[PDB]
């Protein structure tokens, strides 16, 4: 039933044949305007039956420039103002006739209009508009001090029937315009159906009602319900009394504006309550049992970008390169740390690389590729960079099947891939790095899994009997597992217990 | 099913320069570290340089940093030694090897048969062969490679049928700086005549192919 | 730079004997030594590696030892072809070092050299040369006193003796003496004659001819 509106004003194209095309095509049949609806300029041999189903309209309704003879509003009840044009108008209708043409405005065929919740009303400059001075225009709007403007129209208009007792919107006696506020009793706190103080309209009635009731509102103030007006829509969990908790109602149904629905538009996803068009800032889309919807991400949602090497433009993260990962979580490929990337080419004009800007890689917790570092900082002796990196792939390769190459770093010490823990497939090497200790305990048939055999190649770095010399071994608290370096945050797995990362005594 | 094989080892002129081959078989390199070696054909061994096969990684010895350049190529699956401006304590036996699998020391598991350079302004010479005669139980008759630079030779009897009792001794330097050996092998009195012995030669560096007869005389 | 000393130079030993080598480094190698065997001319197959593992394929009566800066190879059961040049290694970082090396070699039974000596040919005699043969044919232990007779008289420096690696079936040893010579030299002497002396002989066995 419900359909979106507009909100261009009073801006159209050139073609008065596409505004008409252009204005089918959205309010197609439709019950509920979700916006404002805009008749602006339209053709003047418009056939405007789609128009007819319309029964409400959250924001208002503007019609402007056109030339049709009569507006055909006749399901129209509500409007709501909950938006308003120019600033205080629920309806706006103004110059809506032709120079060269007798095509011009004359009748507003709002037989059904029962209120305007907020926002006034314009009625100017419509020169063969008629019986508009003649309605009671403080009986539909809800506000006070609302504007009403009505002047400029008709001249020489045809009388009232008598059967619409001097209030009506075109000639017939089916053109009357029918009251609706009786003013109230004092506990009717301006809601209800009539005089007396038992006719108090129902307590989620947006305006007036024909009864105390859900399903007598001419509105809701909330949400519509097949037909009644509640607070909420039917919540997702019901508590059960069989298991003492709560289960999947069955019953549920999901907000759209002011509609409880069955499911969600066919362009739209599900937030908790809501049927919202895109997820939140902090969620990402989940299929799961034939429903699609909004689910929290928590730290990040996974901002996955591209990587290097193989399959993308650059053989290495320089430093016209390193900016185009800010806030990056997942990535697709791999990762390349070469020589040149680092201090750049000044044969190529390419800089070198802040060291500082490499942090960008905390954000980082999975790999689809390969990682290969080739080169690093000085000053950095270990990669605490991708300290909350926790998965290779090892989807695409490097050099002969290493999923995992670390070559040629002097200077560092560790390795620091603390949350590091399932390298999924492809070999490793992690030689000539002449200064890296704690490798050595690291047990790598827990990271690594399927084969161990031959998938190994670590050598030539610091020799373990200096390692152990030197006191460069893993964390008491470690379990034989080994560690990423030094202390009780790199461990791989902890003997006792673990707070945050870091394993403890108790 | 694992080996090693060599080749490209001869004499060259001191400051020369030369490449090793060291041919692979039985496995991968990728990833596999290739060492070689060097032994002095009195001393002991001495190592040189290494290659791992996947990032191209090299170091060597300072005996040699600089001189040497170790290389291999991956699709080939073969190491080579460049060897330049060649001393005349450059001259040795050398052996490329492969490091062992188990444990993050270089324990050298497989290792190629040998390729020896000589290196000396020497000039590369043929050998004499000349038959050592018996009768002059089991009766003993032989070979002597004798004049030939620079080592090494090759003796075999019959095309390999002999194997049994066949002495070929190591060579010596003469006064000459020439090289000689004696080979020979015991054989029981009642054969000869009826069999044939014959000693198989063969010198490489001078490209030498003697097949030399060895009977009694008259 | 680290250095291995490897002790001793040599060694002998009966076959079923204890026998144990030592290599004591220059600096703390914890245990990163690894032991080969080395036979003559083939190349150094790996018996030992983190001073004490045994490698698949090497029999059970070598075994490893130590931690430091002094590491022991020790063949408990010695057999015939156990005969080789034994080296230690250091692999804790390059440049890997190796020792001097231990040559073994095998204690036999005293047994007598077979004599045999060749006259020079009649085409070595056409260049100009002559050169006769000695030859030692299996014997135990090494030395053996080749002394050569021209006409009874003792020659001096014109012979090349050329000793066999040991044996490793009957841990025997061979033999060649060269009597190398100008051929007028050769052909104005009639009796030209080779004698060994050895200690499983009771008296040195001389051979001779004639021209
Ligand atoms: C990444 O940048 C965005 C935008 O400034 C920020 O919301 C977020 O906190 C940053 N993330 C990290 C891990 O620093
Ligand atoms: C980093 O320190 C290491 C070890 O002390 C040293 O070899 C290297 O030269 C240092 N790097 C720089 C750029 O000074």
């Amino acid at each position: 039933a419900v359909c979106p509106g507009t909100l261009n004003g009073l801006s159209v194209t050139g073609d008065a044949e596409n505004q008409y095309q252009t204005l089918y095509k959205l309010y197609e049949r439709c019950e509920v305007v979700m916006g404002n609806l805009e008749i602006v300029l339209t053709g003047h041999n418009a056939d405007l039956s789609f128009l007819q189903w319309i029964r409400e309209v959250t924001g208002y309704v503007l019609v402007a420039m056109n030339e049709f003879s009569t507006l055909p509003l006749p399901n129209l009840r509500v409007v709501r103002g909950t938006q308003v044009y120019d600033g205080k108008f629920a309806i706006f209708v103004m110059l809506n006739y032709n120079t060269n043409s007798s095509h011009a405005l004359r009748q507003l065929r709002l037989t059904q209009l029962t209120e305007i919740l907020s926002g006034g009303v314009y009625i100017e400059k419509n020169d063969k508009l008629c019986h508009m001075d003649t309605i009671d225009w403080r009986d539909i709007v809800r506000d006070r001090d609302a504007e009403i403007v009505v002047k400029d129209n008709g001249r020489s208009c045809p009388p009232c029937h008598e059967v619409c007792k001097g209030r009506c919107w075109g000639p017939g006696s089916e053109d009357c315009q029918t009251l609706t506020k009786t003013i109230c009793a004092p506990q009717c706190n301006g809601h209800c159906f009539g005089p007396n103080p038992n006719q108090c309209c129902h307590d989620e009635c947006a305006g007036g009602c024909s009864g105390p009731q859900d399903t007598d509102c001419f509105a809701c103030r909330h949400f519509n319900d097949s037909g009644a007006c509640v607070p909420r829509c039917p919540q997702p969990l019901v508590y059960n009394k069989l298991t003492f908790q709560l289960e999947p109602n069955p019953h549920t149904k999901y907000q759209y504006g002011g509609v409880c629905v069955a499911s969600c538009p066919h362009n739209f996803v599900v937030d908790q309550t809501s049927c919202v068009r895109a997820c939140p800032p902090d969620k990402m889309e989940v299929d799961k049992n034939g429903l699609k919807m909004c689910e929290p991400c928590g730290g990040l949602c996974p901002k996955a970008c591209e990587g290097t090497g193989s399959g993308s433009r650059f053989q290495t993260v320089d430093s016209s390169n390193i900016d185009g990962f800010v806030n990056c979580t997942k990535i697709l490929g791999n990762l390349d740390f070469l020589i040149t990337g680092l201090n750049g080419d000044p044969w190529h004009k390419i800089p070198a690389l802040d060291p500082e800007k490499l942090n960008v890689f905390r954000t980082v917790r999975e790999i689809t590729g390969y990682l290969n570092i080739q080169s690093w900082p000085p000053h950095m002796h270990n990669f605490s960079v991708f300290s909350n990196l926790t998965t290779i792939g090892g989807r695409s390769l490097y050099n002969r099947g290493f999923s995992l190459l670390i070559m040629k770093n002097l200077n560092v010490t560790s390795l620091g891939f603390r949350s590091l823990k399932e390298i999924s497939a492809g070999r490793i090497y992690i030689s000539a790095n002449r200064q890296l200790c704690y490798h050595h305990s690291l047990n790598w048939t827990k990271v690594l899994r399927g084969p161990t055999e031959e998938r190994l190649d670590i050598k030539h770095n610091r020799p373990r009997r200096d390692c152990v010399a030197e006191g460069k071994v893993c964390d008491p608290l470690c379990s034989s597992g080994g560690c990423w370096g030094p202390g009780p945050g790199q461990c791989l797995s902890c003997r006792n217990y673990s707070r945050g990362g870091v394993c403890v005594t108790h | 099913e694992v080996q090693l094989v060599e080749s490209g080892g001869g004499l060259v002129q001191p400051g020369g320069s030369l490449r090793l081959s060291c041919a692979a078989s039985g496995f991968t390199l990728s990833g596999d570290w290739i060492h070689w070696v060097r032994q002095a054909p009195g001393k002991g061994l001495e190592w040189l340089g290494e290659i791992s096969a996947a990032g191209g990684y090299t170091d060597y010895a300072d005996s040699v940093k600089g001189r040497f350049t170790i290389s291999a190529d991956t699709s080939k699956n073969t190491a080579y030694l460049q060897m330049n401006s060649l001393r005349a304590e450059d001259t040795a036996v050398y052996y490329c090897a492969r490091e062992s699998r188990v444990s993050f020391e270089a324990a050298m598991d497989y290792w190629g048969q040998g390729t020896l350079v000589t290196v000396s302004s020497a000039s590369t010479k043929g050998p004499s062969v000349f038959p050592l005669a018996p009768s002059s139980g089991t009766a003993a008759l032989g070979c002597l490679v004798k004049d030939y630079f620079p080592e090494p030779v090759t003796v075999s009897w019959n095309s390999g049928a002999l194997t049994s009792g066949v002495h070929t001794f190591p060579a010596v330097l003469q006064s000459s700086g020439l090289y000689s050996l004696s080979s020979v092998v015991t054989v029981p009195s009642s054969s000869l005549g009826t069999q044939t012995y014959i000693c198989n030669v063969n010198h490489k560096p001078s490209n030498t192919k003697v097949d030399k007869k060895v009977e009694p005389k008259s | 730079d680290i250095q291995m000393t490897q002790s001793p130079s040599s060694l002998s030993a009966s076959v079923g004997d204890r026998v144990t080598i030592t290599c004591r480094a220059s600096q703390d190698l914890a245990t990163d030594v690894a032991w080969y065997q080395q036979k003559p001319g083939k190349a150094p197959k790996l018996l030992i590696y983190s001073a004490s593992f045994l490698y698949s394929g090497v029999p059970s009566r070598f075994s490893g030892s130590g931690s430091g800066t002094d590491f022991t190879l020790t063949i408990s059961s010695l057999q015939p072809e156990d005969f080789a040049t034994y080296y230690c290694q250091q692999s804790e970082p390059e440049p890997y070092t190796f020792g001097q090396g231990t040559k073994v070699e095998i204690k036999r039974t005293v047994a007598a050299p077979s004599v045999f000596i060749f006259p020079p040919s009649d085409e070595q005699l056409k260049s100009g040369t002559a050169s006769v043969v000695c030859l030692l044919n299996n014997f135990y232990p090494r030395e053996a006193k080749v002394q050569w007779k021209v006409d009874n008289a003792l020659q001096s420096g014109n012979s090349q003796e050329s000793v066999t690696e040991q044996d490793s079936k009957d841990s025997t040893y061979s033999l060649s003496s060269t009597l190398t010579l100008s051929k007028a030299d050769y052909e104005k002497h009639k009796v030209y004659a080779c004698e060994v002396t050895h200690q499983g002989l009771s008296s040195p066995v001389t051979k001779s001819f004639n021209r």
